[PDB]
């Protein structure tokens, strides 16, 4: 069953890319943070990071994650992955490069694991506000109350609603290749990749090769140390260079799709109710700021409606046509007069 | 008994963001003068405004102002934080109320 | 000493609730919350968990907690106890089913141990404001400054102000008990233990029986399962059913009951006053929003009170009758006119 | 080249002090904290801690700490030191006293490390708050923008622009040299470390021995247990007691010294400038709240500033003089008049 999303498990090889507060500066983490994506309604975030989440090399270990050190992978457990904010948050489900958490309502989004000897975390300036469903400006989801149609992202995986594109990734430099040759500088290859390669001085312009050596160039810091390495493909990222060769195709599954699911939603204290000839007086005990609005039945509909946070009591003009009034998410309630 | 004594320095900040008073005065202002007159089609002269200065960059010579506004954005007292000028009326040396 | 509290020590069984928010949604967690009581001056919270902490199962400890997994106490050495807020907060002593923690301020409260290989979290929604005790309205209690009658939570645990009750647990159900012998179902007990059978099919209905069998029904699904534990007693929760027979009496003391303490209170800066004719101006220079409150002394009391929070100048009319005026938590102070 | 600060390395011994909110209550924390740097702008704040950490014992092991427990230091692990804030912080350099870290705003600010068996962390009230060098509000250093000449605290160590004196320590008290010699006190030293010594009884007066007897009093509370022990001087804390005889030399360089760097900040959408008959209207969108200051070309200024956060309209009357505005920290723009 979980085996049955090779498109993204086989085909796909996380990369490195650019964190903008990685540790403490801007560094290259390997759990670079993309397109953190808060719209759902009870404080649901998806983020997509440069590494992948997910299975082993092959096809198994749920429990393990997969990035890229250096010009290499070395799939490790899960075993302290955390994602962070104001508050730190409560991870649910990670998959591809995708992770779903509920998170405390915060400014900063932080995402990261811990190898055992180092942390590296990265962390992303993007706010995450909460949107309490309905008319009651809730900060977090009650035990009880009254449910309401919210939107939420859904914990499945095995979904086929939206797509990415997984295009060959773009070269990528590594200094590490170029070694000495006593005298000259030197290239290895990782496993036959193919080493683009040149340098400011005229030699070997190319390099779609084995593990060659320079004949012009000295310095290191004067050659292209490049790997073309799209035997596995990456993420259409905006953090990475893009190979003029061609476009792949190989667009694989968003793992968690928005569904209009049901949430539960605070149900405020209901009002104590009082009365004089033709007039309502409202008593209301809030204990979060919920909406009242009232609506006059009558020819002309008058409508009032206000925020309200403090303890209050407010009245009501109530003509013999009659006055509806719908404090919180209680159902609406209508009315005569003498 | 104990003998607690406490005195202000000036904070190790200080070194580099710090605001500076100025009192100033009228001065003397300078331009920047191009003249492409003739068949020369050129002049790079920095010039002054008093009334006496002759100014003779390339073959050519003149004499530029005085302005006839004495007109001057700075006030009397002028302070200065950093990059940003601020008229702010500090009041005098040794005089500053507590935490104004 | 520590073991002059035998009843609750030696009778209370930790039981397992339905918390709201466990990980990721609402499962029974053997650290249900129940009765936050954030109800102190400086920040100090008492929690009612539905684990009991502090008495290994050999009679009393302190180092130890006794949580229920399963059917049995997997009683373990408390190691790593999380008390959160909006910030992870510091725990000041645990004894049975109440942890005295202090905390900052926040909106939620989530407890958990990290037994290893899983963690058995849970929080609740539950607002938790800190209002510290005098005419400032600081944020945490300061170094220095004067002293006031706050109230809060003693740390000591031998009190019998409050005694809460305590009666037989109810019928918890267990549907591992439905095993099969590949021809009928076979009910089992661990020891001493007195389960109930009740099946679909038209059998005995009632079942109550040690080490027993089904008489005719075969569908497990089609069964119950309910465990008597009658040897312990449990919290009177209102998260748990009710047992079907006698409120069983016992009164468990109150680890932590208010006392009438003393807690240090801020001290906001002098004011610098600048006398004027009939007229006294005051330079404030507030560090926290702090309350101002003057009165006249004459006939007419005309008293002004309004908090003040930025730096600013009031001034006030002092006439010949003299005027009071009490600035943060400093005396009361009068003065003159010429 | 680290080995070029022996007089902070080797002049100076860890400390212990008066933390005011040690863990539940105000113990003697090994790392009690003093002088909280926070005004530079990108986040970053520096903190003086009693600890002293840096090098081993003797030379080595830059990420090893050194607090003083008891009467004796003891060089460890630096595995989980810790420093708090409303939110987690995060660590950049350590030397010395000194510890760099960023910390998200909030109201107090906590250190902590790990001896492994023991929490050992610590804590104080303290305003924290970081506004981003600019016209822009923001509240977390943004991925890209334009740079301005901020106010931050350099990250090197190797500075000598300001100067902290560390003079020799006052006596500490340790009522654990008191042993007791069958039925009177017995003194006894730390490594032939002056002993101050006398009790209310009359008997040896001074103390400047090896392991001295009390002939005269009984009770080890009445008994000055105290140690002079500047062979390494510390530095003249306000909670360390002052030695009577001198303050010694080992004037110490500061080590974090705050230096005018270039920190990036946020620019704001360009706003969908409209044109009208004889007035400029500015059609904007805000990120986060913002000032626009606009000034006439002509004799009168008529300034105009305005922090905006919600989106709006705003309009302008342009005079034949012009008109110039400065949304965010964009270059400033002028305009025309027909
Ligand atoms: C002094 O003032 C005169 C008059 O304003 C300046 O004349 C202008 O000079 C610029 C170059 O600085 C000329 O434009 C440029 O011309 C070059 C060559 O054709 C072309 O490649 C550029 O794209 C550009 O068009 C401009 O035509 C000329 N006149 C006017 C009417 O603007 C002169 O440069 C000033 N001299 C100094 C030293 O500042
Ligand atoms: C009606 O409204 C007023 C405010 O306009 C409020 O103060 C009062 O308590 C309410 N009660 C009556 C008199 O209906
Ligand atoms: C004094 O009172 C006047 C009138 O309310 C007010 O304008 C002024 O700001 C106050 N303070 C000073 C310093 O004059
Ligand atoms: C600004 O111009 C708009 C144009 O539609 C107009 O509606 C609005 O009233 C103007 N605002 C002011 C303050 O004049």
């Amino acid at each position: 069953d979980l085996d049955t999303h090779f498109t993204q498990y086989k085909l796909a090889r996380p990369y490195i890319a650019d964190c903008p507060n990685c540790g403490h500066s801007r560094c290259d983490s390997p759990i670079a943070i993309e397109e953190v994506r808060g719209d759902a309604h009870a404080g649901v975030i998806r983020i997509q990071t440069s590494a992948m989440f997910g299975l082993k090399t092959d096809g198994v270990d749920l429990a393990y994650m997969s990035f890229m050190n250096g010009k290499t992978q070395k799939s490790i457990k899960i075993d302290n992955l955390h994602v962070r904010t104001s508050a730190p948050c409560s991870l649910v489900s990670h998959h591809g490069y995708y992770i779903l958490a509920q998170c405390p309502p915060g400014d900063t989004v932080t995402v990261g694991f811990h190898d055992g000897p180092n942390r590296h975390t990265c962390t992303v300036a993007h706010k995450v506000e909460f949107r309490p469903v309905g008319r009651e400006k809730y900060r977090h989801p009650p035990e009880h109350g009254v449910e309401l149609p919210c939107n939420r992202y859904t914990h499945k995986r095995a979904d086929q609603g939206h797509y990415v594109e997984m295009h060959q990734p773009g070269l990528v430099a590594d200094h590490s290749l170029l070694s000495i040759h006593s005298a000259k500088v030197k290239i290895t290859v990782p496993s036959g990749a193919q080493v683009k390669y040149y340098c400011k001085c005229p030699d070997v312009r190319e390099g779609i090769t084995s593990s060659d050596h320079t004949t012009t160039c000295t310095d290191v810091k004067q050659c292209r140390a490049y790997l073309i390495d799209n035997k596995k493909w990456v993420y259409n990222s905006g953090r990475l260079p893009r190979g003029e060769g061609d476009t792949f195709k190989g667009k694989l599954h968003v793992p968690f799709v928005p569904v209009k699911a049901k949430c539960i939603a605070t149900l405020a204290p209901e009002p104590l109710v009082e009365h004089k000839h033709r007039t309502l007086i409202l008593h209301l005990h809030p204990d979060h700021p919920t909406l009242l609005t009232t609506r006059s039945l009558g020819s002309d509909a008058n409508p009032t409606r206000q925020w309200i946070e403090r303890p209050t009591t407010v009245n009501f003009t109530v003509t013999g046509e009659g006055l509806e009034y719908t404090w919180g998410n209680h159902p609406p309630k209508r009315v005569w007069a003498q | 008994t104990q003998m607690s004594e406490a005195y202000v320095e000036r904070s190790e900040e200080c070194s580099i963001d710090h605001a500076k008073a100025y009192k100033v005065h009228t001065g003397t202002v300078q331009a920047m003068v191009n003249i492409t007159y003739g068949s020369v089609s050129w002049r790079s002269a920095d010039v002054y405004v008093n009334g006496e200065t002759p100014a003779k960059i390339g073959d050519a010579k003149l004499i530029i102002g005085p302005l006839s506004s004495a007109w001057s954005p700075f006030d009397n007292k002028v302070v200065v934080y950093g990059h940003e000028v601020y008229n702010y009326d500090f009041p005098e040396y040794g005089t500053g109320k507590a935490g104004s």
